[PDB]
Formats: structure tokens, C-alpha cells, sequence
């Protein structure tokens, strides 16, 4: 990088390493993720692959920007956008003080208009995570981290099972359906609306069967009236304890009747039942943010 | 559209992506050492390979794909370069597609000793470099997917019978075969062979096109489809360790070379 002072390391991971940088005469401040290719048996990773060629046709206001792909001896670095904070150092800094409402619907807005965007052009993201949600000073959040979403076909085939960071981990998948799709993103969705509510995470699992388990707690046990097929499913037990579906007047206290709904509605049990991200953005929690417009036919 | 995220929308995105992956019939003008049938006898051997490690008829397409569109950005490829542009577009269309895909020293084995490792991953950057990144066409056989689940009507569920798509899909894999495909858009090539084995009634019920859009790409296609109907069309083979609903995903290989000389 013969112009990309770097300033600073932000991020470590399998494949690399993340720097914040700045170009020397424009002042321009990038994210540089390094990829060293002479230390992989395989050369250049899926992964990287898959996020760069994903990104190229991903261009959005609330999907974090990939600017350049730049090969160099034994290395590949990723020039990205850069925002100066993610969604949960701002959560964790405002857990006494709370994040005022307006500013949560706008957030979740945003991430919905860039999930939506990602599923009309079929990418799962299948990592969404506070982390992995990027905040600037001029009130616009995106989605970043490209390095686990995929390309879905339609219909849908059998995918990587082991996908979602366990907090955020859909039923489905802890359940051991075969085929998943958009729901999952959804899921992950409707866990970070509830945790900048309370700022506390939803369901805060240590194993698999403990993630089930929170879940049911919160819920209810799903059954065959909730979701046609759970007792056949791959991982259902019917040993599960039968817990009662929680009000969530008590899960989110300071959510008003329409931000209740649009919660009940994304972590709606039943993956084809699960709203839609565009559906979402229609729903009457943000009525006072959006415009409907007019449609044809 | 023909789906019952936005019908339209979620349709035209689809569409407009062909329109921005571009693929020139007559690509190997640029090289006058090459032939049209040396093309044909490499696709048909990446198709063997694929079959061989079970690889997904998808990756086969990818690999295809990125074979055909590198060609438009190089000139004066030989003949012994071939099997190493091939083997590393493939190297990438398993990277990209499968879950665990096959190693690298499996792709350098499979060519007995004409590429090594090292030779496919300095391929893979230049494969990529000239594609410029962009590696995720709506493939062919991704198309005949989109089809199969609209004549079986939830267009996510796959809900469709697995021998009539392997039938369509050797009949798609006979064509691919011939550089002239590359004049018609992907999906009308899908909805030309899917017209073969049913109707255009079928045809603009699961594709939205109409038989005017198609008619050109028919006429094209009429050779190829009659001497799979002369031959008699497979069944759908069973693969240790692939489920008994995927199995209709798995690349398979055949005489193609022998019923493309008819
Ligand atoms: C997505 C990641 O958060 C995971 C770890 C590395 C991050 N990262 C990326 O991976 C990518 C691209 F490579 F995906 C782009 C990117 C851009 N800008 C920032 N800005 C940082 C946000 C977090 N903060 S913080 C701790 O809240 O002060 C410091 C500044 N980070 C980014």
C-alpha cells in the first residue's frame, strides 16, 4: 500500500487481520482487511471469494462499501469504508443511560432497507450480530462482514448447517431443519431490536440445547398449531419442558403496542411465517418514518 | 415474472443480471490457435471431474461460466494452456459453491501431472483479476432450478420431481457444449430445453417469456434435443453420502461428445 498509511489494528479473525488507515495526501480513512495467501494450503479462501464477489453487485446506503480488491506479493487487501464505531460498543455505552426510541426505530429501518436490498438480490448475510452492525456520527447504521453470506437459489437447496453467531441462531437451525433461507437474517434481526431496547441480549445461550431453551422460555415450546413440523424435526425432543409464552410487556418494557408486534412478528416461530424484511418496513412502528407508495395494478 | 420480497423486483434483478455479465459467442476468434471442439472436449471432461467428486451441477455451470467469460479478456491461448484455465475455474466454482469442497491437491491429481498446485492458485488470481471479481452468474442450470419449482406450485421449498429435471439438464449439458449457446441469454437457453421436454404454455407459465423471445433459441436447440429424445433420456443416480433430495444436484457425465457431432 504505497499510499495507505495504516493507523491502527481493529480486527482479527481465521483469515486476517483488520486496520484502520489513512491515505497520506487525501485524508481519506479506510478499513484494510489483510488476507496473507502465502500462509493458506487452499490459496485464496471461500470466504474472501464469496464476500468480494457478493459485494461487487451489493451497492446500498446500509451495506458497508467495498471500495478496492488489491493483490500484492503474498497478500490480498480488502479496502472497505470505514464508520467509527459498531453497534455494540454503542449499546454497551449507552446501557445506563438507554438509546432513545427515534433513534432505535431509525436504526432498525436502516438495517431492514439493507436486509431487504440483500434478499431481493438473494444474499443470506447469515452473521448479523451488533458487531457486525456499523455505526457513523451522522445517524446512518450499515451491515458489514460479507465473509459468511451466500448466494440463495429459488428454490433453495441444502445449506451449511453450523451458520449463525448462537445468540443470534434461528429456531430452525438450532432445530436441525434441512433447508433455511431469508427467516434466519430475520431472526438475528428481530434478537438485536429487543437487545437495543433493554441492552441486554435476548437470548443468551452457553451451548445449544441452553440457546433452545431461553428461547422456549421467552416464547413458549413450539408445537404443531405455532409450527407445522416441529415434533419432526431432527433435534426435537418431546422430553423439551412446556413453557408458557411470556408477555412482552415483561421482555420489552419500554416498547410501545406496534414495536411489540414488529418483534412478534420477526421472531415468529415459523420460518414462512416470519416477516419479510420489506414487509417489515411497512409495518406501523414506522409509519412516522416512512411514506407507503402508491402501487401499480 | 412468473413467481407468485417483491414478485417484480426480486424477478428483475435476476434478469438485469445477465444483462451486466457479458458472454461473446465467438470468443475464440481472439485465439486462432484454438478450435470451438477444444472447448467442447474441455467442458466435457470439467463435467467428468465434477461427477467424479460429486461436485454440484452448479459448480460445473460456475466453472463454465468463468471459463468462457476469462477467454473474452485473454488472446492467444494455447492448446496445453486449457486444462489449467479449466481445472482453476473449477478450483473456484468448488470453492465458491460446495460446503466442503475437494482439497487442491485433489484438482492438481485429477489432471495427472499437467498442473500443479501451484500453477492452479497463480491461475485462480489471474482467472479473477481479469473476471474482475465478479463470480456469481445466474448460471444456466440455476435457471432450470428457478423453472422446476414454479411447474410444481412457497417458491423456496424445493418441491419438484428429480428425474425430469436430470432429463432437462442433459439435454442443457449437450448445448453448453457448442460456443454458439453464448448468443442466447442463459435463461432462454433453460427455457428453451424446459420448452423441449413440456410446452410454451409451461415454458411462459414458469419463465415469463414469451415464444417469440424463445422461438430463435428453439429453432437453435432442435438438433440437440433429438438426439437425446433418439437415444432415450437417463435415470437419476444415486451418490453414497449425498442425501436421497439433493441427489438430482449432482454433475453427471456421458457420450455428449459422440451425440454432439449430430
Ligand atoms: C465488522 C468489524 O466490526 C469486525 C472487526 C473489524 C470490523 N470491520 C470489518 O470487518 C470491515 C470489513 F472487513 F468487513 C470493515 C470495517 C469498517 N470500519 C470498521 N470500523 C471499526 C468498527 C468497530 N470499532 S469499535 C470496536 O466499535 O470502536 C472500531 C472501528 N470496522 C470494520
Amino acid at each position: 500500500m504505497e499510499n495507505f498509511q495504516k493507523v491502527e489494528k481493529i480486527g482479527e479473525g481465521t483469515y486476517g487481520v483488520v486496520y484502520k488507515a489513512r491515505n497520506k495526501l487525501t485524508g481519506e480513512v479506510v478499513a484494510l482487511k489483510k488476507i496473507r495467501l502465502d500462509t493458506e494450503t487452499e490459496g485464496v479462501p471461500s470466504t474472501a471469494i464469496r464476500e468480494i464477489s457478493l459485494l461487487k453487485e451489493l451497492n446500498h446506503p446500509n451495506i458497508v462499501k467495498l471500495l478496492d480488491v488489491i493483490h500484492t506479493e503474498n497478500k490480498l487487501y480488502l479496502v472497505f469504508e470505514f464508520l467509527h464505531q459498531d453497534l455494540k460498543k454503542f449499546m454497551d455505552a449507552s446501557a445506563l443511560t438507554g438509546i432513545p426510541l427515534p433513534l432505535i426505530k431509525s436504526y432498525l429501518f436502516q438495517l431492514l432497507q439493507g436486509l431487504a436490498f440483500c434478499h431481493s438480490h438473494r444474499v443470506l448475510h447469515r452473521d448479523l450480530k451488533p458487531q457486525n452492525l456499523l455505526i457513523n456520527t451522522e445517524g446512518a447504521i450499515k451491515l458489514a462482514d460479507f465473509g459468511l453470506a451466500r448466494a440463495f437459489g429459488v428454490p433453495v437447496r441444502t445449506y451449511t448447517h453450523e451458520v449463525v453467531t448462537l445468540w443470534y441462531r434461528a429456531p430452525e437451525i438450532l432445530l436441525g431443519c434441512k433447508y433455511y433461507s431469508t427467516a434466519v437474517d430475520i431472526w438475528s434481526l428481530g434478537c438485536i431490536f429487543a437487545e437495543m431496547v433493554t441492552r441486554r441480549a435476548l437470548f443468551p445461550g452457553d451451548s445449544e440445547i441452553d440457546q433452545l431453551f431461553r428461547i422456549f422460555r421467552t416464547l413458549g415450546t413450539p408445537d404443531e398449531v405455532v409450527w407445522p413440523g416441529v415434533t419432526s424435526m431432527p433435534d426435537y425432543k418431546p422430553s423439551f419442558p412446556k413453557w408458557a409464552r411470556q408477555d412482552f410487556s415483561k421482555v420489552v418494557p419500554p416498547l410501545d403496542e406496534d414495536g411489540r408486534s414488529l418483534l412478534s412478528q420477526m421472531l415468529h416461530y415459523d420460518p414462512n411465517k416470519r416477516i419479510s424484511a420489506k414487509a417489515a418496513l411497512a409495518h406501523p412502528f414506522f409509519q412516522d418514518v416512512t411514506k407507503p407508495v402508491p402501487h401499480l395494478r | 415474472s412468473p413467481l407468485p420480497a417483491n414478485r417484480e423486483e426480486v424477478w428483475k434483478i435476476m434478469l438485469n443480471k445477465e444483462k451486466t455479465y457479458l458472454r461473446d459467442q465467438h470468443f475464440l476468434e481472439q485465439h486462432p490457435l484454438l478450435q470451438p471442439k477444444m472447448r467442447a472436449i474441455l467442458l466435457d471432461w470439467l463435467m467428468e471431474v465434477c461427477e467424479v467428486y460429486k461436485l454440484h451441477r452448479e459448480t460445473f455451470y460456475l466453472a463454465q461460466d468463468f471459463f468462457d467469460r476469462y477467454m473474452a479478456t485473454q488472446e492467444n491461448v494455447v492448446k496445453t494452456l486449457l486444462q489449467l484455465i479449466g481445472i482453476s475455474s473449477l478450483f473456484i466454482a468448488a470453492k465458491l459453491e460446495e460446503i466442503y469442497p475437494p482439497k487442491l491437491h485433489q484438482f492438481a491429481y485429477v489432471t495427472d501431472g499437467a498442473c500443479s498446485g501451484d500453477e492452479i492458485l497463480t491461475m485462480e488470481l489471474m482467472i479473477m483479476k481479469a473476471l474482475k471479481w465478479r463470480l456469481s452468474p445466474l448460471t444456466i442450470v440455476s435457471w432450470l432450478n428457478v423453472y422446476m419449482q414454479v411447474a410444481y406450485l412457497e417458491v423456496l421449498l424445493p418441491q419438484y420431481p428429480q428425474q425430469i429435471f436430470i432429463q432437462i439438464a442433459e439435454l442443457l449439458d449437450l448445448c453448453v457444449l457448442d460456443v454458439d449457446c453464448l448468443e442466447f441469454p442463459y435463461g432462454i437457453l433453460a427455457a428453451s430445453a424446459l420448452y423441449h421436454f413440456s410446452s410454451s404454455e409451461l415454458m411462459q407459465k414458469v419463465s415469463g417469456y414469451q415464444w417469440c423471445d424463445i422461438e430463435n433459441c428453439v429453432k437453435w436447440m432442435v438438433p440437440f434435443a433429438m438426439v437425446i429424445r433418439e437415444t432415450g433420456s437417463s435415470k437419476l443416480k444415486h451418490f453414497r453420502g449425498v442425501a436421497d433430495e439433493d441427489a438430482h444436484n449432482i454433475q453427471t457425465h456421458r457420450d455428449s461428445l459422440d451425440l454432439l457431432d449430430k
